């Protein structure tokens, strides 16, 4: 059925760059809002990036507003998260999720991003 | 104080029992006198509406979420959001100018849809009154001077209730209600901790979102939701300001109800006549006559509007006697030909220095309220308006 | 650690009825009344089991129930099976600026 | 004339008083007979509705002003008039395609708004009836030959009123109204000098602009306003022709009301029973008995529809006696299966050559109206239809 | 079995006649006992509504013709069909993406209109109950053991009908109706062979197309018509599936009514008291004494809901006596502090092993229904819900 | 007022090709649906071609599907019918009529097509 | 021959009233209740005189009546005249696939 | 706040020309209908020219239809009146005013036009 | 001179209450009840003080009032001040052809 698959996570040095990708299937990608969610060590879940169905509305948290950049390719069913200027605080499990009805609906397995200097 | 019945108010039969026919008003006692037996007091305790059905809610303060926007370029079809099918979302479709400057290859109108979830922060409830379940309670205690109190519980459908009294024996009360307002044309409006009696049509015609008592979606959200003109990728949605003040104002010319402190869903009324036929076994009862008051009286409470077209006054009889207070309402001070209607049944001052409530129904327009007879009579001029359904 | 507060660890024997709380503050849960509950088995994707406080998506068993009173939204599992052992999360649309705030998570243990 | 009470209509108690149970209709009379005392005629004068509240107005003729238009070229934004937020303006937004207006381009879509002020030249008023304030007036005069007319004025709330008579003494009447139509489902419609009784749901389902009785804007103007398509730099707005003719045709199958000649807001009714309990002090009364009419009668007025589901007729008793008229409604001319309901109480002819009113509720469909007995009886065939709500 | 009146239920005057006060229920006979005369049994046969008016139709199954489409290329004007002016047509106007591939010169939003004729296949009917024509039939016959049966048919307006029984002589019966439901707030809903009593506001807040009982157009058709996103020059229309399942489910929380077997338009009502006064010629009647049942009783039929917010039970008295059943409703199983209302009049068992119907109106919340006295008493726990308007 | 004038009928051999023309006048031709109806010997009336106000929607009977071709010229208020591969069954009285309200409103005088070998 | 079955010939004298029945099967005349009647004088164009069963276009006399009962729709001409001699056709919207079915036709002959 | 400022009026011989100007401020000039009103000596006030918001709809009285020309420049917030073929009757105090709700809302101070030979 | 007829001059003492009339034909004021009043201090711009007969714009003293009876609309000024010395005009939407008719004007003087 509906599926989201995260990829592109791994290990990187501080100040480095990383790009996250999320492949969707089982629904019309261009009709649903998508977002990125991370679970830091010893912290609660946190949405950091939120994008609209067409990609015209973008929302960021203050922790990432200048560094992260979210985009989507509604033709290829791909949601992107370009992470720049990575820090120690950015080490977390990263999820992509759909948002319909003002509630986060379907999730992905998550990809692990570790940052050690 | 309690008022004794007359001879014509009861009838003793050769065989069978004696029937008493009394008309009971709120907070006014009526006593039954029998020789060599204690007087029997009968009073209407309360008239209440228990658990009215909520038939409609009216929103006067709404809260929105952020605006969800799906938009398409020219020649790419209609922009749809799955929120368009949820009934609790405020959606609107239109077209916005598209082109190179906003990510579209060719210029022209592009479809666009904006939705914002609608919740009601504060709502007004409208209750339906079942007239077959209007309760009225009648008390009956033997005069003190087995004097226990007997409380009988009625409801329009069940009008025949039994009781037993010392000496008088088994009793059967067959009573009826006559409300002071038409609950078939009226709602019980409950905004905050307050409550009112409002007309039905006045309430459906409000320009506010409403929800059925059965539930469902909030209908006509556009009275509190506004969608701004689009700018090529975005639509602003505004929840119009709270409208409690505008609603609390329109309820100024509406009479109020009071919930019971304990039951908290009992809407107990004040007006209303309960016509009972008390049925007893055969026994001789004591009558009482009343001469008409002939001395100077005074308005303790000047005539005042009651909320349902009638006027209440409170006169004091300090001098004359146990006496009946003559009341008429006339066009002019000359003829003393009555044009109004006397709601109060038998306005009687039991003892002197007593204060007696009187309810009267003046004709529409200018009239004179005449209490007494001759030259020591009270004359109060009255004006009556057209009785709109609201505002 | 978090903005919504749920107990770190809750455990129960099979068949027991177990309740997980999610205590929020004012202007976090009392306004919009849209609170979501998620279940995540380790290494899998979080699965939405409750949304709109008491509403249940397709395929979610009647064992899972939703309720709320004031600040505390509560998830209740009856007829506790072995599969229910997972992490349970709590999401609430706080306001038009922050949008969603999450709970710290709760480890559920089925004592076998 | 006046029909004397029967022996069983009154009861004299050993103590207390004597009660007279009378059911009073309009234009019919009841006389209470006492030995060594003049007869006492009791009659129902009028049943009236005094100043009902206006719940809704329905427009059947609209007038418009000239059309105000704001238009914009493609890619210049939406066109707006401040008239869009006025209540009594009818607006319509649309798009322009060609070079419509102030030299725009031949490509793209421009925005257009057109507004015209809505004024109601003629409106039908619908009035809500407060069933707690239906008035009934009862007359009581001592038989001439203090023979003064006593006029007692009631309403539904005040069913207990007092009077005093020479010989009979003081009296207390405890009456009740039973109206002939259901005012919980009915409006009092006023279109002109004329006025009818219409059903509530019928008037609310009319496809006409309407305004709340509590004031406010006119709603659903599109029933009388038509926005023509753009025609090269102008938008025409059409007000539909007068619908006074259409409503009068729809108001044909509706019973009428009669305003009081002087008091124009006093709607008088013709149907209705008033059950009274006349309470007098103890005194003997003279009872009368009546035999069934045996001779031939004649229809002065043939059976006619009354407008509220009943049939009214007028038989003439020229020959027989003071006698009671046998009336039944049966399936076939082999009588005694009375499938109808006799509305009139005791249709008695006082003297010979009297014309007696008789009201009857026949079954739905075909039935026979049999007045009299034997082979000289009066037969009239009837048909009753499905009783729609109007139109 | 018939139940004899008490001494207080009647009255005999020195002069005039004898009056009986009887409150008649359904399926309960009441007998009048006279010395040197056979008993006279008076029973309420039926309470019914005869052919109520149809006030509204609710469509739950729709049929559509083929979709008619007039389309225009961009910048070539509005697309119009003459069907837009027919009432029974379901039309929708929108723009569709046009271009070279679909026969248009230039790309852009081209006007398009789709229309389909709306015909309702299956509909629910809602009936207005005129409370002035509610019928009730009263049966009186001389105790077997002119002995024929007198069947007197009343309606609310005609509340006085005459009769004649041998020995007892002529009789005047003055009666009233007190129905169990408020027909001012309720409809009679016919959907199939079946019929219900449903709340007015519940049926009008239904999300289905409706038609006035006076005929006309079908209104709010979009509840059963789905207009799909337009392709190049085509629009697809769907008639939403049959909605009989959803309505029947929503109709579960509503009481049912029964068309009579023969008449097929009488709706037989089951609740209601008929307060009657039997005016008879002066003659002594023999009353009956009724004591309180003291033996043990049992529930033949357990207490269940009536539908109109009351509780009905059928208890068995196997031993005690001709006696009256003590019934209360209290907050706790401790001393008798009654909080409910006993609807049934005189829960009396004539002989032993009889089963007695008792109707009770308990308060909201948790209450205890206590039948009997002492250790040999019945106690049933009850809980009462909030009385929604439906669904 | 409203007028439809058929033309182009006559005699033709089997396998021949005939074109009928209906000249409408008195109403806005581009707003009304049009159709072709024929009455054959020993048979009742029968609609064979139906076309929309813009010529976008076309409906044929099975008897004439691959052979008859209905068309219109909204600019010149003309309704055509190209009949190819004519048979013996095609011999009938051919009518042009307007359709409005799901009822056939106004007819033409009719033209006669006789197919004889 | 035809789908809707109507009599081949009907005759009437001036001043009389006639009735031409139009009987079709189920799923032809009972679903949509839109049934039209046409009159064709020889050589002229057919003229619509009834549609939507009872409804009569403007310009048609009150003499022409329309009714329907189950399978059978009926046109009834009252007060017959001379010009009424023509063929009378019946049309019914059967369903969303065949769209229209016609009666076989009925020659009305006015005896004179 | 809302202000209108007339100008361009003065003294001019018959048969000549004159052009009035009315400068608006304090409101969206492109949203309101504008008009010219004059008061001739010994006569009542008289609206002579009525213009729509966009300038698409123009209205004149028969007195000045062929001679006067109303216009506006929404970009420059100006309302004009080109008076040609002036006569003695045109001698009046000329006002510009806005119209909203089928009522004349705000006026200007006015300008004086005198026509003498 | 003028289409609507109003008196040329009215005089009133301070504190008094004086009214001004404005009379028209049957097809002038009775149709729309769209009647406005204006006050012109000389050398200044006319100000709207009444419109829709009884309505009063924001910033106009409670003393000014409007009414209408048949052909005649009336402006009434109570609590007269000397600041009210001006010329008062009457306007009425006549019909869909001429659109507006003005009154002749009324000179109001506060005698001081």
């Amino acid at each position: 059925e509906v599926q989201l698959v995260e990829s592109g996570g791994g290990l990187v040095k501080p100040g480095g760059s990383l790009r996250l990708s999320c492949a969707a299937s089982g629904f019309i990608f261009s009709d649903y809002y998508m977002m990125w969610i991370r679970q830091a060590p010893g912290k609660g879940l946190e949405w950091i990036s939120y994008i609209s169905s067409s990609g015209s509305q973008i929302y960021y948290t203050e922790s990432v507003k200048g560094r992260f950049t979210i985009s989507r390719d509604n033709g290829k069913n791909l949601l992107y998260l370009q992470m720049n200027s990575l820090r120690g605080e950015d080490t977390a499990l990263y999820y992509c999720a759909t948002e319909t009805g003002w509630r986060i609906d379907t999730w992905g397995q998550g990809t692990l991003v570790t940052v050690s200097s | 104080h309690c008022i004794g019945i007359t001879d014509r108010d009861f009838i003793e039969g050769v065989h069978g029992g004696t029937w008493v026919s009394a008309t009971l008003e709120q907070d006014k006692c009526v006593t039954v006198m029998a020789p060599d037996k204690p007087s029997l007091d009968i009073s209407l305790q309360t008239v209440a509406i228990d658990g009215p059905a909520e038939a409609r809610k009216v929103c006067y303060s709404a809260v929105l979420t952020h605006v969800k926007i799906n938009d398409k370029c020219p020649s790419t079809g209609e922009a749809h959001l799955a929120e368009e099918n949820d009934g609790d979302n405020a959606c609107k479709r239109t077209y916005s100018d598209r082109g190179w400057g906003n990510g579209c290859g060719l210029f022209g109108k592009g479809s666009i849809v904006a939705c914002a979830k609608f919740t009601c922060a504060k709502s007004m409830s409208l209750f339906e009154v079942d007239q077959t379940k209007i309760q009225y309670v009648i008390r009956a205690q033997l005069h003190v001077g087995n004097t226990d109190i007997k409380t009988l519980k009625f409801d329009a459908l069940s009008g025949s209730q039994e009781a037993e009294f010392t000496g008088y024996g088994k009793a059967t009360l067959e009573c009826q209600v006559q409300t002071a307002v038409d609950f078939g044309n009226s709602y019980i409006a409950e905004m905050e901790k307050d409550s009112w009696i409002v007309d039905r049509q006045w309430a459906q015609d409000l320009t506010l979102p409403w929800q059925s008592g059965s539930g469902g979606i909030w209908r006509e959200m556009h009275h509190l939701v506004e969608f701004e003109p689009p700018h090529a990728a975005t639509i602003r949605v505004l929840a119009l300001g709270n409208q409690e003040g505008s609603l609390k104002t329109a309820l100024t010319g509406a009479m109020r109800v009071t919930k019971d402190e304990n039951d908290n869903n009992l809407y107990k009324l004040h007006g209303g006549h309960v016509s009972c036929r008390v049925k007893l076994s055969a026994l001789t009862l004591k009558g009482t006559s009343y001469k008409m008051c002939t001395d100077k009286m005074s308005f303790v409470k000047n005539p005042t509007d009651t909320g349902h077209g009638t006027v209440v006054m409170q006169v004091k009889v300090p001098k004359g006697a146990p006496c009946k207070i003559p009341v008429i309402v006339a066009d002019d001070l000359t003829a003393a030909v009555n044009k109004g209607i006397l709601v109060t049944v038998n306005p009687i001052a039991s003892t002197n220095d007593d204060e007696v409530l009187i309810e009267v129904n003046p004709p529409f327009g200018d009239s004179y309220i005449i209490v007494g007879t001759g030259d020591s009579r009270l004359t109060y001029q009255w004006h009556k308006e057209g009785s709109s359904i609201g505002k | 650690q978090a903005v919504l507060t749920q107990p770190a660890s809750v455990s129960g024997s099979p068949g027991q009825s177990i309740t997980i709380s999610c205590t929020g503050t004012g202007s976090n849960i009392e306004t919009y009344n849209l609170v979501s509950w998620y279940q995540r088995h380790p290494g899998k994707a979080p699965k939405l089991i409750l949304y709109e406080v008491s509403e249940r998506p397709s395929g979610v068993s009647n064992r899972f129930s939703g309720s709320k009173s004031g600040n505390t939204a509560s998830l209740t599992i009856s007829g506790l099976q072995a599969e229910d052992e997972a992490d349970y999360f709590c999401c609430s649309y706080a306001d038009t600026n922050i949008f969603w705030v999450f709970g710290g998570g709760t480890h559920l243990t089925v004592l076998g």
